[PDB]
């Protein structure tokens, strides 16, 4: 949808902040939250598409102003709502009894060795979004194209600085899972995908500089020809 | 910046540490999440992958023009020869700094970065701050935030990163670095250097 963070272009959110050095997890619960992403993946509460599109239904002030492993912890718990999994009323005692009780223990439970090797295989194995399709790309280096003006309330990758503007076709990719199915529960319905690239005075007018360009990657319903 | 409506830090990372410890106690008892497997995850992306792999990448094309060839002719391939690969860099893009040509990456409606070769990304890069700026104003982002001038006349091409596509910039080979080793050369590339943000060390 048309959210908040969709923020490219947007100005006023103020100077990066860029400590000297920092660690890769400033807190303990901050490697939780990480490593809740293969487990919950595993699960079945979402896939990655899914993923972006919980964070995208947060606050939008808590989204622009909260720690980014947060934005994870909501995602978890809209899917784990969502699918059933997650009971909101047992969650919100469970908050509770560890407000008060901040070094109790965590439930027994044993380790599985199937876990671990989930892990590993998809930490060095991947997991890969490419995809074969039957259809050949429409589309081709050198042509100019538009893209689509469409405002989906569901998740989708259409920044709403590039919604209308005409570039060229760079390089095709190959197909790819689709983010307006995927992320909506609708399935991986693969695309063709290709980077186009927008001159800096299409997407911005006389405030953009003469001498640069956006590079943004379209799946083909993006896309429509302008001129081969 | 403040905000008269927002509680402390730490009263904010109170609330917090309380709201994941419920929810992993939940995802325990549901038998899909365990203490060693957050151990395994954190120990991963702490002391295994970094951007130390991508500065192996980087050193080869400047040391081997055929590799540098194949490297931009596919990323994910090239990169295997090294070993580095996996997960959240399954397709990898390089793109090549240039005399003419400056390269940064972002991604403006999220927070996607290449894992294996550069680890997990600085928080500033999956902020607001840097992903809203750098697409409208990159010459003046580049200058004001990392002492980086791009001279006017110098194209910055801007990649926003909305697919899986990851992209990766290979920084020029800094002057004076004539017949040194790889390991010597490593010394010179950082991870702002394969985002775009600054170019490889100097000297």
């Amino acid at each position: 949808m048309n959210g908040v963070y969709d923020v490219g272009g947007t100005d006023g959110l103020g100077p990066i902040n860029r400590p000297a050095d920092e660690p890769v997890f400033r807190a303990e619960w901050e490697k939780v939250a990480f490593a809740m992403f293969p487990a919950t993946f595993r699960a079945g509460f979402m896939g990655l598409d899914e993923f972006a599109f919980g964070i995208e239904q947060m606050n939008p002030a808590e989204y622009l102003e909260s720690p980014y492993y947060w934005h994870w912890i909501r995602t978890y718990i809209h899917h784990g709502v969502r699918t059933g999994k997650i009971d909101l009323e047992e969650l919100e005692r469970r908050t509770q009894y560890y407000r008060e009780n901040p070094d109790a223990p965590l439930p027994e439970h044993e380790q599985k060795p199937e876990l671990i090797e989930f892990v590993n295989q998809a930490v060095y194995g991947g997991l890969p979004a490419s995809r074969e399709v039957d259809r050949p790309p429409k589309f081709k280096e050198g042509d100019v194209v538009r893209f689509s003006t469409a405002s989906p309330k569901g998740h989708a990758r259409r920044a709403r600085y590039v919604r209308g503007k005409t570039g060229t076709v760079v390089k095709h990719h190959g197909a790819y899972i689709y983010p307006d199915t995927a992320g909506n529960g609708l399935g991986e319905c693969p695309e063709h995908l290709y980077t186009v690239r927008f001159t800096a005075q299409e997407l911005w007018g006389p405030e953009g500089d003469p001498n640069s360009s956006v590079y943004y990657d379209c799946w083909e319903p993006y896309i429509e020809l302008v001129d081969t | 910046t403040e905000n008269i409506l927002r509680k402390s830090d730490e009263e904010i990372q109170k609330e917090i540490t309380a709201r994941v410890k419920a929810l992993e106690s939940m995802l325990i008892e549901q038998g899909i999440l365990t203490t060693s497997m957050i151990d395994r995850m954190a120990e991963i992306y702490e002391n295994e992958v970094g951007p130390h792999l991508g500065a192996k990448v980087v050193v080869k094309a400047w040391t081997d023009p055929e590799f540098k060839k194949r490297l931009l002719a596919d990323g994910t391939e090239a990169c295997k020869e090294l070993g580095i690969g996996g997960l959240q860099g399954e397709d990898m893009m390089w793109v090549e700094n240039t005399d003419e040509v400056h390269h940064v990456v972002v991604c403006t409606l999220c927070s996607c970065y290449p894992w294996p070769v550069l680890g997990l990304p600085p928080n500033w890069f999956k902020e607001p701050q840097y992903r809203s700026r750098v697409v409208r104003e990159p010459r003046q982002l580049l200058k004001e935030e990392f002492g980086f001038e791009v001279p006017p006349s110098k194209e910055i091409k801007v990649w926003d990163s909305s697919s899986e596509m990851r992209f990766v910039v290979l920084p020029q080979r800094p002057a004076g670095t004539d017949g040194w080793s790889e390991e010597e050369l490593a010394t010179l590339v950082t991870r702002e250097s394969m985002i775009g943000v600054e170019p490889a060390k100097a000297v």
